[PDB]
């Protein structure tokens, strides 16, 4: 059985670690919800 | 049981120990988490029990106590903050640059940032803080690493 804990408040912070690209991905989402990558 | 607002840790003590499977969002009196982090199973909350009350496998979304709440969206141009809750480590708001999933059926945001399966579930936010969708439900590229939809329901 889970179960839940609070681990925050949802709040934009300034000043927060900036990382990661942004790249443009061919997919498709099946009946399953799972995506794959379509090249 | 606890019903404030924010960012909350799904757990289970089914495995050895207590095991992080994800994350989700409580607003407005609603639980927002991925659908394969609970597979649809009701939540406990101290004595309190949540139960489901929407939940779709293809969007792989689910909602407790009510309809899903949130409705905030990615603009296309703004960098966002994904509120990275993961196991057994402190909360966390990484900047980031969205790319596109281009699918059959449209373009979706992404974020390209590798975590735990366990943090499925994380909000991604916007400059205002608005849950513009979670994290957990994406692909993996040519490089191993894991890139992720900004998954958002509907508000009906
Ligand atoms: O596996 C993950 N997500 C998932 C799993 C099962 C299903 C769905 C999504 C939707 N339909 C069922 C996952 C989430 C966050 C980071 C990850 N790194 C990694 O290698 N996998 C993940």
């Amino acid at each position: 059985d889970m179960y839940i804990e609070r681990a925050g408040d949802i709040t934009w912070e300034k000043d927060a670690e900036v990382t990661g690209n942004s790249p443009r991905l061919d997919v498709a989402l099946d009946e399953s919800g799972d995506f794959s990558l379509v090249e | 049981g606890e019903t404030t607002d924010g960012v909350y840790r799904v757990m289970t003590r089914r495995l050895l120990g207590s095991t992080q499977v994800g994350v989700g969002v409580m607003q407005e009196g609603v639980f927002h988490t991925m659908w394969h982090v609970t597979k649809g199973a009701a939540l406990r909350s101290g004595e309190g029990r949540l139960d489901p009350y929407w939940g779709d496998v293809k969007q792989d979304l689910v909602s407790y106590c009510g309809p899903w709440k949130l409705d905030a969206a990615w603009d296309g141009l703004s960098e966002v903050q994904l509120l990275a809750v993961p196991p057994g480590e402190r909360a966390k708001n990484i900047q980031t640059l969205p790319g596109i999933f281009k699918t059959k059926d449209g373009d979706i945001g992404a974020v390209a940032l590798d975590y735990p399966a366990g943090t499925s579930g994380s909000p991604i936010l916007d400059k205002c803080g608005r849950v513009i969708g979670l994290y957990g439900n994406g692909v993996v590229i040519k490089n191993g690493s894991y890139v992720s939809a900004i998954t958002q329901g509907k508000r009906e």
